[PDB]
């Protein structure tokens, strides 16, 4: 009987950690929407990998308590392979994942 | 604070450990976060933390690979220190360990390291040793260079390099292919019993050196060959760190007088020098046979030397002696006196679950095809022990090897890793091996949890509750430890004993008429004591003595020879029952179809104090019986089971089953003939009704009802 | 010790045994103790080795040499008095023997007290309760319990005060007391080394423990005490005292208490032989164990030798059916022989019991054996009340408890069944008492609740069978 909410963290390629609060029954589409709003480029396709090695699909209507992400979990962030090939081929270093609007309020972990 | 006791892993993966969620909440880390673990000798390791429903609040679950990198052992304590600063690596250089790369060549990265790390995001620290399984070989690697330091997370964009000679293992490092606790399948309870008795004096010797009270000096492991008697002894020594000395009968008996006893006592002296240590003596019946069976001086004197060496263990602190035999009664009884080898464990034969676990252990390095179903194999391999399942996996591998190697034709000192990587073992290869394998433990009784549950028994709703209360009451709140069932045959007497064992997850020990008769006929009724001792070792279990009067009937029943109601075996059963306590977690159930001629002693206080009558099923029960028997088959909607039950007024449950099987057989025959219908139709049941008859007469019911009223 | 001498080579075992005797004479007075005598000198007819037959001959001659070796006594220990070569027990040599057996409840307490002489015990420690719980334990096990309880107290307190060294301040040691929890922990860790062996002891059952049967209690005193309290009257009138009595009737009426109660008042050992032992002797072809039983009585004297389940032999031959013959067999013939050879002047009285008197070999009831018959029926109205009152002597009973009403309902109950009612009502009162602290007496509700679970152990048909038999005997 211990839990009905979950806290998620996302490990970003640029060394930053993104955190947010969700219902234990929330769907994966709301987590992808949350991350898109936090990203510098909300349109740029990406994937979120769960702590158990299972990839989370944005188009799959699964709940966080069904995906093994409750009461808490860390997700691994990666851009879609299609855009990574163009970013690397062009010589563009993806050194910023999040929007400056959130980064200006970055806190240290304790 | 922030410290936990090291325990066994549930997830075998080498990059993850499991904590109880309340400790992850205190450390404010989430599932998947990367943490450092602080071990002994100022060593550390990096891993991912998850949680489960089984880890103790004050323990950390980690596998052998993680413990070896920390140079810690089960029972130690480590600190947990989250390290969120870890970043992704750019280049990591990994090289194999020489001890595992011999006879194999090719590109180890493409076969092992690449799929191991690909999209796995495993934490890696410089100096880490880890195992990658595949190609029927277990190959472990060490990390020699990391661009970030001292640890990082591997990413799909991280460069993985591997050039150079294999690395030699350090003398303080153990091979990951050495037998440990993760290599033992079934008999988990027996292993836990050894842990309680052995690990404490070896991990915490100070507790026993400060006091004059010695721990158990010897443990006798007995059971069929190939069940893990030596595997447990070695695994315990390897996990605790105690020195393991191997002795066996033939090695000592092959020596001449003087040399034999010298080698035996020399090993004991070495164990003290290397204490803590475990001395394992295999084939105890060969080194210490019963003296009345031999006139040789060598055999008698070796027993005398072993008897004194066991007594000397009160001086040889922290040395524990274990031995293996086939049966506790096949060795010189002097060894079993107070002290010495006064403690024994019955290993037994793994059940279907244990056999599956053993197969899964052996196939760890095997590449299996999608059609391979090891659970189905474990269900078919009745009578097999771990030694036979090892042979089964080997033979299945060899058949797969021949099929491909005939086409590969690689003749050299080593085999390419690539050709082994593409080699898979299919169900056809296991099926072939099953046809060639022959169980080594088919003669011994196999005892396991039955598959019969309460939903398989029609009627008798009150008897179901009575049995559940008899077992639950002494656990939830002198309670009885046994019940006698009487009544007509074919009403479920045996099923009741199995169903209560099933729901309790208890072992079911089935004794049938032929076994009771065998003991009587051969004047070997002393074997009853072994049956009761098995019931204790198998606890929790249900000890079911069917056909209690089978011997009385064999001796005449209604006429009679030189005996009457009592016999050699029932008197031994009565004797042994008086020695069993209600706290032994053994429930004794009897059954008879003629309760008027069974020695009434069995119902006297302290024995089978519960007495339950099982009548023929009534109309609603007969319908339930038909539905239970048909629960596994397609049945047409035109089948009126209530109509059948109304007609079969005098039928037993066994008689209703015959009707069901008759209709089933007819449905199958019709389907076969049509192909050369897909469900059982009323016509098949109506035909069965023309031949099925009641097996229990009205006169037999009156006999049982009169008995019931006589005893109340 | 046997196994050490046997571990030696031929010639070395004999020389070493001789040296011990020669050294004892030089150091006389001296005592030579040979442990595991059955290992150094096993029965010659049970072995094949020449060395084992030789070492027995060597010990036999050394024992005979004790007539010349002044002031030397040889003692030995074995597990079973009949597991050694009988030659050693012939006149001279080992002409004396003493049965040590297993300590009784009083001795076990004494052992616990001995091994706590130096131990500081807390007020909650109760060694008498431990001694009663440690059934099947011997001195080796009770000593372990004392040392283990000491260690637990030392690790809880002193190990957090002192260093890992050999020297401790006297004040720190004296400040350490052992609590009852440490003894209970050790009790759960220890396992009795002698739980299966029969234990013979003077029982604690007294006449006040038996409800009803007032005339039987007196009759046993006449049978057991009078022949030695007033021997001049038995001689004056030429009376031959009976050697024993057989009890018959329903089970659970106090037959075990009758034999124990007279043994208690007489301060005599109570030896309880059960059916399974008589069955083992017959089936195992070990009838010589009958002599062991009667010899135990002769060595344990004064004692009461109680043979329970006398019907077990007749049942072994079929009991209700069997062959066409009688109840005579090998075991009963050996038992009857030993009875005839036993004198009443050894302070041994034999009591038998059976629940099936109709199938007992009539020979046991002939003069010189268990010629007297006592019927023990189910307790009557006044006795059932007396039984309930006796069981409740150790606990306060509420004024609302009507023991006569309960006894009137339990018309078909035995004394054993009335005891369960009292014990269950006691447990129910305890359950309430424990909960009240998270009561001082047993209330009517506890007895009425117990009545819902208690049942009679003897059926109405069994009662008629026993009454008809007793009536047939007139
Ligand atoms: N309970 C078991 N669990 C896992 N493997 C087992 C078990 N019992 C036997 N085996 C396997 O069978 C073989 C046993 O052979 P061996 O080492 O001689 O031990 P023993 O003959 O004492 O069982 C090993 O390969 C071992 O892995
Ligand atoms: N109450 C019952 N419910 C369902 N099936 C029954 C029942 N009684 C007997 N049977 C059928 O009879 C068969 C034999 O039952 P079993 O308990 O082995 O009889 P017994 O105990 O007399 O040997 C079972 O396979 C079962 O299908
Ligand atoms: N007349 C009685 N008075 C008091 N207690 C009795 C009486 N009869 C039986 N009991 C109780 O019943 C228990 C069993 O008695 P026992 O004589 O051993 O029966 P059994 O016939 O089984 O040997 C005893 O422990 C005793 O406490």
């Amino acid at each position: 009987r211990k839990y009905n909410y979950t806290l998620l963290r996302v490990r970003l390629p640029d060394g930053c950690l993104l955190q947010g609060t969700f219902y234990a029954r929330e769907r994966l589409g709301a987590v992808y929407g949350f991350v898109r709003e936090a990203l510098q480029s909300d349109w740029l396709p990406f994937e979120l990998l769960a702590s158990g090695g299972q990839k989370l699909s944005e188009d799959e209507n699964l709940a966080l308590n069904e995906c093994g992400l409750v009461p808490s979990a860390l997700l691994t962030f990666s851009w879609d392979m299609a855009v990574l090939e163009d970013i690397k081929a062009a010589g563009a270093e993806p050194d910023s994942i999040l929007k400056p609007e959130l980064l200006s309020a970055i806190e240290k972990l304790l | 604070p922030n410290r936990l006791i090291v325990d066994e892993a549930i997830n075998e993966d080498n990059s993850v450990v499991s904590l109880s969620q309340p400790k992850m909440d205190e450390l404010q880390l989430f599932r998947g976060d990367t943490v450092l673990l602080k071990g002994k000798k100022r060593r550390e390791a990096v891993c991912i933390v998850l949680s489960d429903d089984t880890c103790s609040d004050e323990k950390i679950r980690m596998n052998r690979v993680v413990r070896n990198n920390l140079r810690v052992r089960l029972g130690d304590v480590i600190s947990i220190q989250p390290c969120p600063d870890v970043k992704y690596g750019k280049r990591i250089h990994v090289l194999p360990i020489d001890d595992t790369v011999e006879g194999i060549t090719g590109n180890l990265f493409e076969v092992y390291l690449k799929p191991y790390f690909l999209e796995a995001y495993r934490p890696i620290r410089k100096g880490d040793i880890f195992l990658v399984r595949g190609g029927m070989r277990a190959v472990e690697f060490k990390v020699v260079e990391t661009d970030p330091s001292p640890y990082c997370i591997v990413a799909p964009d991280t460069v993985i390099h591997c050039e150079g000679e294999p690395i030699k293992r350090e003398d303080e490092e153990e091979s990951l292919n050495e037998v440990g606790y993760d290599d033992i399948g079934g008999c988990r309870k027996q292993l836990a019993q050894i842990k309680e008795m052995v690990e404490l004096p070896l991990r915490h010797p100070a507790l026993f050196k400060a006091i004059g009270v010695k721990p158990p000096r010897g443990i006798l492991l007995y059971g069929p060959p190939g069940t893990g008697k030596t595997l447990i002894a070695r695994a315990v020594a390897n996990e605790t760190g105690a020195f393991f000395f191997l002795i066996n009968g033939p090695e000592i008996m092959s020596k001449l007088a003087g040399e034999s006893e010298s080698n035996l006592r020399k090993a004991f002296e070495e164990a003290e020098k290397n204490a803590p240590a475990i001395i394992f003596i295999d084939e105890l019946d060969a080194i210490a046979p019963k003296r009345e069976k031999t006139h040789g001086e060598v055999e008698r004197r070796i027993v005398s030397q072993l008897l004194t060496l066991m007594d000397g263990l009160k001086q040889r602190a922290h040395v524990i002696v274990m031995a293996a035999t086939n049966r506790p009664n096949s060795i010189d009884p002097a060894l079993r006196r107070f002290g010495r080898f006064d403690r024994e464990v019955d290993i037994g034969i793994p059940d279907a679950t244990g056999r599956l676990e053993i197969l899964q252990i052996h196939t760890k390095n095997m590449k299996l095809a999608d059609d391979v179903d090891l659970e189905q194999v474990a269900n078919e391999t009745h009578g097999h022990v771990g030694a036979d399942l090892a042979a089964l996996c080997s033979e299945a591998a060899l058949q797969a090897i021949r099929k491909k190697m005939d086409l590969i034709d690689l003749e050299d000192e080593t085999i390419d890793a690539e050709v082994m990587n593409s080699l898979a073992v299919t169900m056809d290869d296991f099926r072939w091996a099953l046809s060639q394998s022959n169980p080594s433990a088919l003669r011994e009784t196999v005892v396991e949890v039955p598959q019969v549950t309460w939903e398989d028994i029609g009627g008798l709703e009150d008897v179901k509750r009575e049995l559940q209360e008899l077992v639950q009451y002494p656990v939830e709140h002198t309670p009885s430890k046994g019940v006698l069932f009487y009544g007509p045959p074919g009403c479920g007497k045996t099923l009741l004993a199995k169903a209560i064992a099933n729901e309790c997850q208890a072992n079911f020990i089935s004794i049938k008429g032929p076994e009771l008769l065998t003991m009587w006929f051969g004047e070997s009724e002393a074997n009853v004591r072994e049956i009761f001792d098995k019931a204790r070792q198998a606890a929790p279990c249900v000890l079911f003595f069917d056909e209690l009067d089978s011997i009385a009937k064999a001796r005449g029943g209604n006429i009679g020879d030189g005996g009457g109601a009592a016999d050699r075996v029932i008197n031994q059963i009565l004797t042994e029952m008086d020695g069993m306590s209600t706290k032994k977690n053994v429930f004794i159930i009897g059954a008879t179809n003629r309760p008027d001629i069974i020695d009434p002693a069995i119902l006297r206080p302290g024995r089978l104090d519960q007495l339950i009558y099982i009548p023929l099923p009534d109309e609603k029960s007969r319908v339930a019986i038909l539905k239970a028997n048909l629960r596994k088959s397609p049945v047409a909607k035109d089948v009126d089971l209530e109509f059948l039950a109304k007609m079969t007024n005098g039928f037993s449950g066994a008689d209703l089953t015959e009707i069901c099987q008759r209709a089933c057989k007819l449905a199958i025959r019709e389907s076969i003939e049509s192909e050369i219908v897909p469900e059982i139709r009323r016509d098949h049941f109506e035909e069965a009704m023309r031949f099925a008859r009641r097996s229990v007469s009205d006169n037999d019911i009156r006999k049982y009802e009169m008995f019931a009223q006589t005893l109340q | 010790n046997g196994p050490e001498i046997m571990s030696k080579l031929a010639g070395e075992s004999e020389s070493n045994l001789r040296k011990a005797f020669e050294e004892a004479e030089k150091n006389a007075p001296a005592i030579i103790f040979i442990d595991e005598l059955d290992a150094i000198a096993p029965k010659r007819e049970k072995t094949h080795g020449e060395v084992e037959r030789r070492i027995v001959s060597q010990l036999l001659t050394l024992m005979d040499g004790l007539k010349q070796r002044a002031h030397v006594i040889v003692m030995a220990a074995t597990n079973r008095p009949n597991s050694i070569d009988p030659a050693l027990r012939r006149f001279g040599r080992f002409d004396r023997e003493v049965d040590i057996g297993i300590p009784d409840a009083t001795g076990r307490l004494e052992i616990l007290q001995i091994h706590t002489k130096n131990m500081k015990l807390a007020d909650d420690v109760d060694l008498e309760q431990v001694a009663n719980e440690t059934h099947g334990h011997v001195g080796a096990d009770l000593a372990a319990l004392c040392s283990e309880a000491a260690l637990q107290a030392i690790r809880k307190k002193m190990d957090l005060i002192d260093l890992e060294d050999e020297t401790i301040d006297a004040e720190v040691m004296n400040s350490l007391a052992v609590t009852m929890d440490d003894f209970r922990w050790a009790l759960s860790q220890s396992n009795p080394s002698a739980l299966r062996e029969t234990v013979v002891e003077v029982p604690q059952v007294t006449w006040e423990d038996i409800g009803g049967l007032e005339d039987v209690k007196r009759e046993l005193q006449e049978l057991v005490q009078y022949p030695v309290e007033h021997p001049d009257k038995f001689l004056k009138f030429g009376m031959t005292p009976s050697k024993g009595v057989l009890f018959y009737g329903p089970p659970g009426c106090g037959k075990t208490l009758l034999a124990k109660a007279i043994a208690n008042e007489c301060q005599a050992n109570f030896i309880s032989i059960k059916g399974p032992e008589l069955l083992t002797m017959w089936f195992g072809e070990s009838e010589a164990n009958v002599r062991e039983i009667f010899d135990k009585a002769r060595q344990a004297a004064p004692c009461v030798l109680f043979f329970d389940e006398l019907d077990s032999i007749a049942k072994a031959r079929g009991g209700n059916i069997g062959d066409g013959g009688g109840a005579a067999d090998r075991v009963i013939n050996q038992i009857l022989t030993e009875m005839d050879g036993m004198s009443t002047k050894k302070n041994v009285f034999i009591i038998g019991a059976t629940n099936r008197p109709d199938i007992i070999d009539p020979a046991i009831l002939r003069p010189g054996r268990l010629d007297q018959l006592i019927y023990i029926p189910l307790p009557d109205e006044k006795s059932r009340v007396a039984i309930l009152k006796a069981n409740l002597r150790k606990s306060p009973v509420a004024k609302d408890v009507d023991l006569e009403f309960l006894a009137k309902m339990t018309n078909g109950f035995s004394g054993a069944d009335l005891t369960e009612i009292c014990q269950r009502a006691c447990k129910l009162a305890i359950r309430e008492s424990i909960e009240s602290e998270i009561v001082p007496e047993i209330r009517r509700d506890h007895f009425e609740e117990a009545m819902r679970f208690a049942r009679r152990s003897v059926s109405d048909n069994d009662i008629r069978k026993y009454e008809m038999f007793a009536q047939t005997l007139q």
